RNA sequence: CCCGGCGAGGGGAGUGAAAAAGAACCUGAAACCGUGUACGUACAAGCAGUGGGAGCACGCUUAGGCGUGUGACUGCGUACC
RNA sequence: GUAACGGGGCUAAACCAUGCACCGAAGCUGCGGCAGCGACGCUUAUGCGUUGUUGGGUAGGGGAGCGUUCUGUAAGCCUGCGAAGGUGUGCUGUGAGGCAUGCUGGAGGUAUCAGAAGUGCGAAUGCUGACAUAAGUAACGAUAAAGCGGGUGAAAAGCCC
């Protein structure tokens, strides 16, 4: 072995969202926020 | 980016685009978005765990057959010139060598070697561990690694 | 970290105006309308992949119809003295017939035409 | 002269030495193929048509080629939806040459 | 290989001549047409002029059914703007003759540079005569 | 030689308020 | 008095078609010298049929 | 046997210097002298000095006659335009492009 | 040394491996306006392409008839967010 | 502007009644190909052949990835016989895309798995820097007003007399 046979297990790793990063990764031009309410601002959301 | 907190032109009233600050992060010589703070990326990882790193890579090397042990590696003389002729009759290139007492002769003759490095028997490491070709261990040394990993 | 694109970008246009070499005016020079133009280049590429079936059917038909009018009968009555005599020529061979061997196209509405009487 | 028949779901027109192009048979490269579901045959007014086949006609066939074709694009999209779709697709191919025809 | 197409230099064209001794002017305008564009001659093409002459003579003696020959109005318009100019049958074959056929064979003929060069095979003629003999036609008395 | 590039003028917001629509 | 859409190099050569430039059709030599100087036109030296009616 | 001669950043347009200088395409220097001493444009002095310089440097370096060149190629580019600024009304200013043109003419017998 | 206003700016001659490395100078892409060659275009109506396809010029090559460039002619077709 | 059959035009090429034929789509079916899900047997690359069946598709959910910068395999490998960058061609994967190579270019790129991201432009009346467009169009900053001889020069409508 070396410092470049290994890896980690199946699947213990994944990408993380790009969420806003063009049309076919299946996440675009909305951004995971869905459309013109509080939910699709910055500070989106509401308290608990 | 310090300086004007101004805004460089009204809102209405002249057709070019709104725009509050020339520290604006889509104009020139503006701020970034996202830049980061100093930080640390260095995680924790546990004790049972990382000794078992130890434990597993080392029953690796003597299954793949990197691993020599001798009585005392030495060269008694603080001189590179007897390390890199010793080693070219034990037939190794780029090898680790740990040792039990702090001895300073082997370290200085190694230390201008590139690839040879002298680590001590204490603070050894997975990464330049397995980074190796061929390890070399010492009979005295080797005994506290029997004590701290059982 | 301050990944710079100039490497990525232009590799991404030359492609696109590569594949748009032959369009008028500015689509063939410029890029951000020749994305657009050769987006509907694909779409009518789509489309006319389906029609082309449409439209060599629409032309074999009428080659048959006229050489069965020169020997004198109509196309569907042809068709159906095709299917009567039940041989599975398709209107391709006829439409290369009706051009070419026009003895075998005599025999042949020669043959429907007892097949059907 | 040349004869007619039916492969690759289709209904071809051959002649000797005619390389046409048929859609993949499962066949090797330097192999013989026959075939004796011919529908028509034509041989200077020799005229005969089978149906649904002719008895005594049989092809001799020998086969040359088993490659692929042309990178032609799939592009499907609709306006302003936000939906482009690529796709590029390329069908195989198989070339023959008739040696003999008999009727 | 690819489906026979038909080229110009070597595509053929006949030379034949009809006589539109009372007939309905339709049921004989759509068979000129065809013939024209040639849906009859085998090696027809659409986007090539497979098709032929063919002369017309005595416009005068076409038959229309009924009470056409008051309600077939030929609107024509100007691009002066207030011409939008009328005229019946009778009226139409006493000012031009010739009108009564090539309006009709240009409704049915394509509305395309290939249709639109077509049409000038179609040497409609007022009287019995001509001066087309050297083409010496043939009747295609249909 | 060299020479500047002059530029953002006192536009005036272009406009009266001349559309005078009630 | 705006554009509305924009013409190409098409137009912006097409616009030139007319304006562009029509060379002199013929010069002409000196009756009595053999130089080349315009028609009705005096030449540089003083020539115009003969005489020396300027000096230079 | 081809000699260039070239002029560069002169006082002349873009779209002037074509006006003469498709003039000169296929012709005899005689006649491209007697042509362009009479076109009254700005440029046709300019062009009449390119072509004097080309064809005196084909009389010393290439073996070349005077009366044997014919005037095979010529165009003129598009030069660094430098600019000024000038006041139009109400504070408004312009950019105004003083164009130029690097003039090039080929000359030669082939 | 040559043109040219004793110029600006060029052209040979020589520096260096290289002067479309010549000081507006490393590499020099796109919009862009140019020149030249081939083809097409003055009876033709339209989001400019696509599918069929003419003819013409030029290419490996025994004609094997295929790639190449234009695209007359014609089916369909109202851009993108 | 026919202009309340789509148009030509139609006494049937209309309407109603019966049929026998046919056209007619990406429906369906035939032929080749990839992928899903589930069967079933496995003889493992941890399941592989038959087998059914399905895959129009936004907001949106879940999976499989391609590529750019940077460290660690690297004091390795390739390169003055030509490295990075540009350019053309030629293949190639279901794709982001790679490999190979003629030309320019004259000192660096970089395996393979892996790690971390200022990581991917069509917009945002975005922002700078360049070039187009109207266009060789408007305008030349008072309607006090210039003409001529001589000189300087390669040059004169203004510059000197
Ligand atoms: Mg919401
Ligand atoms: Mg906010
Ligand atoms: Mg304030
Ligand atoms: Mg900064
Ligand atoms: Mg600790
Ligand atoms: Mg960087
Ligand atoms: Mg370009
Ligand atoms: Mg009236
Ligand atoms: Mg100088
Ligand atoms: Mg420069
Ligand atoms: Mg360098
Ligand atoms: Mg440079
Ligand atoms: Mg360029
Ligand atoms: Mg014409
Ligand atoms: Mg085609
Ligand atoms: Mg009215
Ligand atoms: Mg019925
Ligand atoms: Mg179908
Ligand atoms: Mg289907
Ligand atoms: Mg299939
Ligand atoms: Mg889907
Ligand atoms: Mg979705
Ligand atoms: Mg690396
Ligand atoms: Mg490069
Ligand atoms: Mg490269
Ligand atoms: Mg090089
Ligand atoms: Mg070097
Ligand atoms: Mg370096
Ligand atoms: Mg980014
Ligand atoms: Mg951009
Ligand atoms: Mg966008
Ligand atoms: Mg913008
Ligand atoms: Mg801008
Ligand atoms: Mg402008
Ligand atoms: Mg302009
Ligand atoms: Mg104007
Ligand atoms: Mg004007
Ligand atoms: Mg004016
Ligand atoms: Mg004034
Ligand atoms: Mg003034
Ligand atoms: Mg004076
Ligand atoms: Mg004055
Ligand atoms: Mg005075």
């Amino acid at each position: 072995m070396r410092l470049n046979t290994l890896s980690p297990a199946e699947g213990s790793k994944k990408a993380g969202k790009r969420l806003g990063r063009g049309i076919g990764s299946g996440l675009g031009k909305t951004g995971g926020r869905g459309h013109k309410g509080q939910k699709s601002r910055s500070g989106g959301g509401v308290r608990r | 980016v310090t300086g004007s907190g101004k805004k460089p032109w009204r809102q209405k009233g002249t057709g070019r685009a709104r725009s509050g600050s020339i520290k604006s992060p889509i104009w020139r010589s503006g701020g970034v978005t996202f830049a980061a703070r100093p930080q640390d990326h260095s995680q924790k990882v546990n004790k049972k765990m990382y000794r078992g790193a130890l434990k597993s890579i080392l029953s690796e090397l003597v299954r793949q057959d990197r691993l020599i042990v001798v009585e005392k590696f030495s060269v008694e003389a603080p001189k590179t010139k007897l390390l890199a002729q010793k080693l070219k009759d034990m037939a190794l290139e780029d090898v680790l060598i740990i040792t039990g007492e702090l001895d300073e002769n082997l370290f200085l003759a190694a230390r201008n070697l590139h690839k040879v490095d002298v680590r001590d028997a204490t603070g050894i490491d997975p990464v330049s561990l397995i980074a190796f070709d061929k390890v070399v261990m010492t009979a005295d040394a080797v005994k506290q690694v029997e004590e701290m990993l059982a | 970290a301050r990944v710079k694109r100039g490497v990525i970008a232009r590799a991404r246009h030359k492609k696109i105006l590569k594949q748009a070499k032959g369009y008028y005016g500015a689509r063939s020079r410029v890029y951000r309308v020749a994305f657009q133009a050769v987006i509907k280049a694909g779409q009518y590429a789509y489309r006319d992949r389906r029609q082309r079936k449409r439209q060599f059917r629409q032309l074999w038909i009428a080659r048959i119809n006229a050489a069965a009018r020169q020997n004198g009968i109509s196309y569907s009555k042809f068709i159906n003295g095709l299917k009567k005599a039940s041989v599975e020529i398709d209107r391709k061979i006829l439409a290369d017939i009706a051009v070419f061997d026009k003895v075998a196209f005599t025999a042949l509405v020669e043959k429907a035409k007892a097949a059907l009487a | 002269m040349y004869a007619v028949f039916q492969s690759g779901g289709k209904q071809h027109r051959v002649s000797e030495g005619q390389t046409v192009r048929l859609e993949k048979l499962d066949i090797a490269t330097g192999e013989t193929v026959e075939f004796a579901e011919v529908l028509m045959i034509a041989n200077g007014e020799e005229v005969k048509i089978g149906v649904p086949f002719v008895d005594g006609g049989v092809i001799k066939a020998e086969v040359v080629a088993h490659g692929r074709g042309e990178k032609v694009k799939i592009v499907k999209f609709r306006r302003r939806k936000h939906y482009r779709k690529q796709q590029g697709h390329r069908q195989w191919f198989t070339d023959v040459k008739i040696t003999g025809i008999s009727a | 290989m690819k489906t026979f197409t038909a080229k110009p230099e070597t595509v053929k064209r006949d030379w034949y001549v009809v006589d539109a001794t009372g007939k309905t002017l339709g049921r004989l305008a759509t068979e000129l047409a065809r013939r024209l564009r040639g849906k009859h001659k085998a090696e027809y093409t659409p986007h090539v002029d497979t098709g032929d002459y063919i002369i017309v003579l005595n416009a005068d003696k076409v038959a229309v059914t009924g009470n056409k020959r008051t309600d077939k109005v030929y609107y024509h318009h100007t691009g002066h703007i207030g011409g939008i100019k009328q005229a019946t049958f009778e009226e139409m074959i006493a000012r031009r003759p010739e009108r009564v056929i090539e309006i009709a064979v240009k409704g049915m003929l394509p509305k395309g540079p290939l249709g639109r060069a077509m049409f000038r095979k179609l040497k409609v003629y007022a009287g019995n005569e001509h001066n087309h003999a050297a083409q010496q036609p043939q009747v295609l008395d249909i | 030689a060299a020479a500047a590039a002059a530029a953002a003028a006192a536009a005036a917001a272009a406009a009266a308020a001349a559309a005078a629509a009630a | 008095a705006v554009q509305q859409n924009k013409p190409t190099r098409s137009k912006r050569g097409m616009r030139r078609s007319h304006d562009a430039l029509t060379a002199v059709t013929s010069l002409s030599v000196d009756k009595t010298s053999g130089e080349k100087h315009l028609r009705h036109h005096i030449t540089a030296d003083g020539y115009y049929r003969g005489r020396k009616v300027i000096a230079k | 046997m081809e000699t260039i001669a070239k002029h560069r950043h002169a006082r002349s347009s873009a779209q002037k210097v074509r006006l003469v200088a498709d003039l000169i395409r296929g012709k005899k220097v005689s006649q491209a002298l007697d042509i362009l001493t009479y076109t009254n444009k700005k440029a046709a002095v300019l062009v009449k000095k390119v072509l004097e310089s080309a064809i005196a440097n084909a009389e010393h370096n290439d073996g070349a006659d005077i009366d044997d060149l014919k005037v095979t190629k010529i165009f003129v580019d598009e030069g660094p335009s430098m600019k000024r600024i000038m006041p139009r009304a109400k504070g408004r200013a312009d950019r105004i492009l003083k164009r130029t043109s690097h003039i090039t003419v080929v000359v030669s017998d082939r």
